[PDB]
């Protein structure tokens, strides 16, 4: 029970260990080597194990070097001599990569298993309930600076310090916060009506009374001439097109002024609308709905892609079903009927554009959704 | 002269300083040494393999919506307007030697932190890790994998592509327009605008590369902290108390065995990032709002939340010229969802009344209502993350998505109902198993009675046996029990020369009996310190 | 000398305070109130100081809040109504919240000088020398851990060990920056005399033999037709003019894949150049480089505007002194003779253009710097 | 923290199209608009980036 | 238009005159010439997160 001042320069390794164990409150029991025997060939056998392991991954570290400085990396076009090597490029780096450094733990985890003594040390656990010493110490320190400090005896300071670090706390938050805080409901979008908020206006909201809004088609051409005005003879019985709202002003992408608004354009999230032409053998079969009637021009029904539940599109249309399905979450809209959903997380149907024909032959659209077409919002319905 | 320089340095360490008593501390800690405690250990590592990787590909990735054309080596996509974020992320994929193996293998450890932060959880949950002294650690552990899952989200959500964009406008944009009083505010706050505003990947690179991860590397160290302080709790055995740690010291075994664990989950990792192809955007086109694919999943993390999404049933409510869309539902059962997992180690204390300080850890089958709630917690998760996945397993597996859909919304009340009952009565079992083995001793081979032709299994008992044949039943006493023979002192001596060559009889005599030695004295080690605590 | 098992029940704060200061080698002397003496009217005007100061604090925060929600931010034109509220709204931002929370810390500090108790406490400083029983216990578990591992005994597991982490730091290192790593001399930039180094080649490189690169003024119109060709005759003696390498290819910037070409001659870093109208009567005092004797075009001399050193842009021009002056590095070279540095960093003169006037007088550069143009490197003059 | 939220690092360069009149229809980069955006059309930007500054 | 001089001067100029791999480390932190499409989205990288880290 002494400090041992001086028997610290005779007490050896392991008396000095045991002691540093007491002292922490840690009794090592059977700490034993592995290989108490000397001179036996399974002590050299494990030895090159574990040597033969750390050398692997060694290798396999330098393997790694050297198919990273010299191997034929490098995206190679389809069909090209050198793809074989490209793809298997990156998995060769990672197969070099790994396998070095999991044979250095391989190598690390068999010399802890085999060569680092075996030990059972157990700690002496003094968990919870610091002793009441040290309890009422702390609590004395702690009660005696707020005493002291005569804090809860200026009524006025603890007031005036609260309120103070409340205004300023409320000041710096909303300041923190009002930068990111943006009203939904500016009028920021022009239109006819005067400029409305974002959510009811989509591509398809008439810009000025009376303006035509072509259902053009999105060709896949590289930035020029993306979209490209339709006629109702392009799509067939049980065919389904995406169009987007195109304008005489937003011509072809050629121009600077355009190719922006053409990117808008493909960009809009309630922009995207199918065109679907229902066969006039099921044409019977199509039930509509209050003041979407007339929306259909003929056999064709123009019904936005949004899915109804989360925006998605619902590009997924099949005939012969008639039923626009989402993938995203599974949902099924009956185009026969108005888009209404009979599967799925849906509730709301999809909005039907009205089209009609211009002067021309071409598809246009016949005014603007009666309705929201994204996703369903708080503010909705009325 | 290495060993004057360690000594120079280690003098000159402790005059400048005095970490001498420190150090020693840190070094004598005594850890359990049992497997199910190195789950832990993944995700710190997985963590830290994604911190490193995470900084090689801030050094390549720009993140904007800034449109461009591509214009780089891949050609089938040359030409097509995309994010500039997507641009840097092909070019991380294909212009930056490794890039493509960097950032697999950055999105495989992030699969890897998300699934060990799971298996983590599990463990914790089910050997009772969270009671008295630890449910602020519980409760923090939470906040981590809450944290893990979004960043992970906003990770596979930063280089614009078209599944994470769509990804995306669902859970983001529907969900947030769908909150009722504040929803659309919400929305345009952190976006900025509509859905597609010019600011949401820049935020969410922040977002991803310096915020999250910095609350996940505070709360990480708060972990640590306190696991390494409040001295890591252990299961019950022969040694074990509730005021001791049984196990190694942290210097010449634990450290070792940690940093080649640290090591080997390293190279599984690496070696995921070269076989295996993780998110390869480039086959999918940069985001627009019209393309679409059928697959539109998120991770495995967050399947869970979108089969939530696609399972709840369609129901919308409509209050005065008001909607409360079928996103809110989903938002609700996710604030429960993680309402319940921070505050069930309370909830537990609440229900059973257990104020008393655990430091011995429950087995699983000990605890049976409480395993029997985590399997169905986790049969509830299971059959989520595959509902969202059916729309793949419907395509693969011939079955109706419809008969997948409604699989799912019927079985996420019947399958956890049924689980949870499995699962209690197979933890009431497994006790029953160990009180046989307990009251009989192991199980053995076939015997047939000499005077009559009776058959007798000949048991081995694990405690003093009676003046009679029958031995006298142990008291269960919280630890496994050796239910084979295999595993105790029977069949265990081959020849100890090699694979394929002998060694010389001297040699092996002494090493097998230097081992029987060994473990032996390991043995009435233990057994003497545990009659020294109470005897 | 004993941890009071039980006298803690009945010690006072007091003797708690100075327990715990004992046990952390901290003893607290003349730990005295700021007024001892009661009901003093002194002490009732500190109190009502602080807390006026606190007050002051929370004033102020509410009015950062205040100000915050209502006050006329965002931009105002100019010479606009609003425009004087604009200009100090954030100022108004920034005195409020500075105000309230100097204001807080003004209280708090006051509050620390004037009602918590002043004390001089001395804490006992342990520094240095660990005792001789922490210092041997810890070289001991070290020394414990190190030779019970057995390392140091086996040669081929410390040798491989060493040899993998060494292969797998290697691989590592080399795999993270060789993303990074790009060879500066890959050539790339096309020419006429095939793929050259981005150094070597500016935006004044024939591409083809004989193309005809015009000096284009870059007129600051935004975005269309920024480059418009240029004559001598627009300068005047003692002129200046920022010029680019135009092309006829280059076109307007109306389109897009012009615009793209317009930029990037804009943002080329050794694009621009400065051409300079000597005036006639100090044309007798130009002195010429080693082959660039002809460059000039009559009294047209087209410099860099690059600077040698560094490369910051020469943009300064001094007449009757025809001085060009770089901002970066205060650096003069002398216009009439070869730009050559006669003050500041630089030591290199300025590239010279060859220029001349095409068909139509058009001016146009008569070939290409006869160096490279931006700031020197070590694989230069040769 | 807050410039994170509202800044965009990036060369792709754009026509600002702002709030700032003089500035307005020149080739800049997003990291710049971004930066003219904070000054101007986020409330309290300006004062955030100039105590940052 | 400021701090790209002084960018232009500095990280620039000095790293390209370096002599022995002037050019390559200059090449290796622009991503190539000096107006390089990566400059500032690494320094945003190194500013936000790994040198404040
Ligand atoms: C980030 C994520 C990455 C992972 C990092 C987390 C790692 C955590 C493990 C903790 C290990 C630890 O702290 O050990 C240190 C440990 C400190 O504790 P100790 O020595 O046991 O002291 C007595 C107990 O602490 C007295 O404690 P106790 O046992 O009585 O229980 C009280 C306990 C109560 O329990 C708690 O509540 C602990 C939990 C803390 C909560 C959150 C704090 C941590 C937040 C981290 C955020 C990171 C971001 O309170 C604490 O001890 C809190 C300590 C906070 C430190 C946390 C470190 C992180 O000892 C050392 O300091 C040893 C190292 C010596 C260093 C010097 C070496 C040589 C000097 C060279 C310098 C330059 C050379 C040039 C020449
Ligand atoms: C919400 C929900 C769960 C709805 C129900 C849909 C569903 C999961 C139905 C079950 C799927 C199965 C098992 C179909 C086979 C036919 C069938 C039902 C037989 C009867 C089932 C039964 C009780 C059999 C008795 C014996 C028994 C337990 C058999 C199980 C057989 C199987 C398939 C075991 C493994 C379970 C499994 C992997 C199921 C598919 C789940 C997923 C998400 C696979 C993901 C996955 C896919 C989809 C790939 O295409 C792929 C391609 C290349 C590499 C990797 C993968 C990959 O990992
Ligand atoms: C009954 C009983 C006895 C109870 C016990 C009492 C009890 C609770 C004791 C514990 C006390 C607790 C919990 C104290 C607080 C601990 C705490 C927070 C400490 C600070 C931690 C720290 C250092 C930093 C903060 C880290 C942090 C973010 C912590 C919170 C983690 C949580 C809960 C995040 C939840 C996020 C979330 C979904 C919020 C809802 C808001 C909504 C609906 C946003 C919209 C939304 C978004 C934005 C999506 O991205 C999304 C993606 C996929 C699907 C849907 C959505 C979606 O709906
Ligand atoms: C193309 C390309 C760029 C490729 C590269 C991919 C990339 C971008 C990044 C990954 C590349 C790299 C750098 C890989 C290697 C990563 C790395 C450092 C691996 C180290 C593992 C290794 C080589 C081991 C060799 C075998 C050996 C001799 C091991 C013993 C000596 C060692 C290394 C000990 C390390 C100990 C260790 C893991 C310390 C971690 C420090 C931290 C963060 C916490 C410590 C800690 C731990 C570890 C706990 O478990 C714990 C449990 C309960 C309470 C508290 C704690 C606690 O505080
Ligand atoms: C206790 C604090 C009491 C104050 C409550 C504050 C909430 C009431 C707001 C009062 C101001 C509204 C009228 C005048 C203003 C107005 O009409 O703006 C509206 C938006 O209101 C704003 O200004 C910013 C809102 C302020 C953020 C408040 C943060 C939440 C608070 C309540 C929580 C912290 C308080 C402390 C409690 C918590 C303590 C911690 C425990 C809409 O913006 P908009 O028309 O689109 O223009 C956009 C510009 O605002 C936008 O800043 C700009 O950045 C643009 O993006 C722009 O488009
Ligand atoms: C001890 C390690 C011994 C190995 C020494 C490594 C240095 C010699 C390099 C050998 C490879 C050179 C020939 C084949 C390859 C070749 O021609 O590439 C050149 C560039 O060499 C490269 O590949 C990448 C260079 C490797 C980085 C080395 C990092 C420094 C090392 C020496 C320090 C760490 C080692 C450990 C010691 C420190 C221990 C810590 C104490 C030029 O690239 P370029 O033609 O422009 O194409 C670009 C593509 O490279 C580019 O990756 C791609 O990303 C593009 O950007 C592309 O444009
Ligand atoms: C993050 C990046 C980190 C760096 C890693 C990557 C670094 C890789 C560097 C090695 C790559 C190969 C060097 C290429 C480039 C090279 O360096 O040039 C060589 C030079 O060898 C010599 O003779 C020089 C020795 C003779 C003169 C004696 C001088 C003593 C000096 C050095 C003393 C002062 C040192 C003071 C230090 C001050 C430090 C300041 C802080 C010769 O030219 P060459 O190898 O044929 O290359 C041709 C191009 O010269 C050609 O313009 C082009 O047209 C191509 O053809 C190209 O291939
Ligand atoms: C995927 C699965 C979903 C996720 C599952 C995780 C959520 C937590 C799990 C289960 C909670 C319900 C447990 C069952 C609660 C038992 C009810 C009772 O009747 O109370 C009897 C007790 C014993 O009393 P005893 O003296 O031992 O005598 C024996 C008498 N026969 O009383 C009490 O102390 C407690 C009284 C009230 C406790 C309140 C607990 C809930 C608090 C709200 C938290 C949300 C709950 C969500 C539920 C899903
Ligand atoms: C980033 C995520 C996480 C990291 C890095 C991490 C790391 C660790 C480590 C290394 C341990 C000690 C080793 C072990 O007990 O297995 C531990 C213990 C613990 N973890 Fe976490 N874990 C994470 C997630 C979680 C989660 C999701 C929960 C819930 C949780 C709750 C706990 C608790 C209660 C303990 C104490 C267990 C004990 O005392 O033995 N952790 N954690
Ligand atoms: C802490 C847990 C983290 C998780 C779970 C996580 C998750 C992810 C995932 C899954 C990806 C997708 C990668 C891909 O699609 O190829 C990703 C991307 C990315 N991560 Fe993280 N990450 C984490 C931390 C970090 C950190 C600390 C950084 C920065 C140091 C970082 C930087 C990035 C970057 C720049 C990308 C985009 C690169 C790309 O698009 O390929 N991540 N993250
Ligand atoms: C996410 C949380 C979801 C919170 C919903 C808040 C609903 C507020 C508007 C309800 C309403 O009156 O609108 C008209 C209604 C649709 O039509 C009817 O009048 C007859 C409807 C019969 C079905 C009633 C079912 C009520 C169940 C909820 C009370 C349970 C919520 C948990
Ligand atoms: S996103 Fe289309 S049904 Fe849910
Ligand atoms: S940059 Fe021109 S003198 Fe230095």
């Amino acid at each position: 029970g002494q400090p041992t001042d001086a028997e610290l320069a005779e007490m050896s390794r392991e008396e000095l260990v045991k002691l540093g164990g007491k002292i922490d409150g840690v009794e090592t029991i059977f700490k034993e080597p592995r290989w108490p025997v000397p001179g036996t060939k399974a002590e050299k056998r494990t030895e090159r194990l574990v040597a033969y392991w750390l050398m692997l991954g060694g290798l396999s570290g330098l393997a790694l070097l050297l198919v990273f400085l010299f191997w034929p990396w490098e995206y190679q076009p389809f069909g090209s001599e050198g793809e074989f090597l490209y793809s298997l490029a990156t998995p060769l780096y990672g197969l070099t990569f790994g396998l070095s450094i999991l044979s250095i733990g391989i190598g690390a985890v068999l010399f802890q298993k085999k060569f680092i003594p075996e030990e059972i040390s157990v700690q002496d656990r003094h968990d919870g309930r610091s002793p009441e010493v040290h309890r009422k110490t702390v609590a004395a320190n702690l009660t005696d600076a707020l005493e002291g400090s005569t804090l809860k005896r200026r009524k006025v300071i603890g007031l005036s310090l609260g309120i103070g670090l409340g205004a300023f706390g409320a000041g710096t938050l909303v300041a923190f916060i009002g930068g990111l805080i943006k009203n939904p409901w500016k009028p920021v979008v022009p239109t006819a009506e005067g400029k409305k908020a974002v959510l009811w206006t989509s591509g398809w909201t008439p810009r000025f009374k009376g303006e035509t809004i072509y259902l053009a088609r999105a060709t896949g051409r590289p930035g020029e001439s993306p979209f490209v005005k339709m006629r109702p003879e392009d799509i067939d019985a049980g065919g389904m097109e995406t169009v987007f709202p195109w304008r005489e002003s937003d011509g072809d992408g050629t121009t600077v002024e355009s190719e922006h608004k053409l990117t808008e354009i493909a960009m809009g999230v309630r922009n995207p609308v199918m065109l679907i032409r229902i066969k006039p053998a099921d044409m019977h079969r199509v039930i509509k709905r209050k003041g979407q009637e007339s929306f259909n021009f003929g056999e064709l029904f123009a019904y936005t892609k949004v899915c109804s539940h989360l925006g998605c599109p619902s590009s997924l249309y099949e005939q012969q079903t008639y039923r626009i399905l989402c993938p995203c979450h599974q949902s099924q809209f009956d185009a026969l009927e108005f888009a209404k959903p009979i599967f799925g997380p849906a509730a709301r149907a999809l909005a039907q554009l009205p089209i009609t024909i211009d002067e021309d032959g071409y598809l246009v659209a016949n005014g603007d959704f009666v309705e929201p077409v994204g996703p369903a919002f708080w503010e909705r319905k009325s | 002269d290495f060993a004057k320089l360690a000594a120079a340095q280690g003098d000159a360490i402790d005059s400048r300083y005095h970490p001498s008593a420190a150090v020693r501390r840190q070094l004598n800690k005594v850890f359990p040494t049992h497997w199910s405690f190195l789950l832990g250990e993944i995700a710190l590592y997985s963590f830290i393999i994604l911190l490193l990787t995470g900084v090689w590909l801030t050094l390549f990735f720009d993140p904007s919506m800034a449109h461009v054309t591509y214009d780089g080596v891949y050609q089938p996509l040359r030409g097509v307007q995309m994010s500039r974020a997507y641009e840097t992320a092909l070019d991380i994929s294909f212009e930056v030697r490794g890039g493509l193996f960097v950032r697999q293998v950055h999105h495989w450890a992030a699969l890897m932190f998300a699934a060990s932060i799971m298996v983590h959880l599990a463990r914790i949950f089910f050997t009772g890790a969270f009671r008295r002294p630890r449910e602020a650690n519980w409760v923090i552990g939470s906040l981590l994998l809450i944290l893990a899952m979004f960043e992970g989200f906003f990770g596979y959500s930063l280089p614009d592509d078209l599944l994470s964009g769509t990804g995306i406008r669902a859970a983001l944009s529907g969900i947030t327009m769908g909150i009722p009083v504040i929803g659309t505010w919400m929305h345009w706050a952190l976006f900025g605008g509509d859905f597609p505003g010019e600011i949401l990947i820049p935020r969410l690179y922040a977002l991803h590369i310096l915020l999250i991860p910095g609350i996940i590397l505070a709360l990480i160290g708060a972990h640590l902290a306190l696991v390494w302080f409040q001295k890591h709790t252990q299961f019950p055995g022969p040694g074990r108390t509730e005021t001791n740690v049984v196990g190694v010291r942290v210097m010449p075994v634990f450290a070792v065995k940690s940093g080649a664990f640290f090591a080997m989950i390293t190279g599984v990792l690496g070696l995921m990032g070269g076989l295996l192809t993780i998110n390869p955007i480039w086959n999918l086109g940069p985001y627009k709002p019209s393309q679409v694919s059928a697959g539109s999943q998120p991770d495995f993390y967050m399947m869970w939340t979108d089969g939530l999404i696609r399972l709840w049933p369609a129901w919308e409510f409509y209050p005065f010229g008001h909607t409360i869309p079928q996103g809110v539902w989903v938002a609700v059962g996710m604030g429960l969802v993680f309402a319940l997992l921070i505050a069930y180690p309370f909830i537990e204390k609440k229900v059973t009344g257990d104020d008393a300080h655990h430091n011995l850890l429950q087995r699983p089958r000990d605890v049976p209502v409480r395993t029997a709630i985590g399997s169905m917690a986790i049969a509830l998760y299971l059959l989520l993350t595959f509902a969202c996945m059916n729309d793949i397993i419907a395509l693969k597996f011939h079955i109706s998505l419809n008969a997948t859909t409604w699989i799912g919304r019927i079985g996420m009340v019947v399958l956890p109902a049924i689980v949870y009952f499995v699962a209690y009565r197979w933890a009431i079992s497994l006790q029953r198993s160990d009180r046989e083995v307990l009251e009989h001793g192991v199980e053995t081979g076939i015997i047939k009675r000499l005077p009559h032709g009776a058959y007798v299994e000949l048991h081995q008992p694990l405690g003093p046996v009676d003046e009679h044949g029958h031995p006298i039943p142990l008291e269960y006493a919280g630890a496994p029990l050796p239910k084979r023979m295999n595993k105790l002192g029977s069949g265990g001596a081959p020849g100890t020369g090699s694979f394929l060559f002998p060694d010389p009889a001297v040699e092996h005599e002494a090493l097998t009996e230097a081992a029987h030695a060994s473990e032996h004295k390991s043995l009435t080690a233990l057994k003497e310190h545990q009659d020294r605590i109470h005897g």
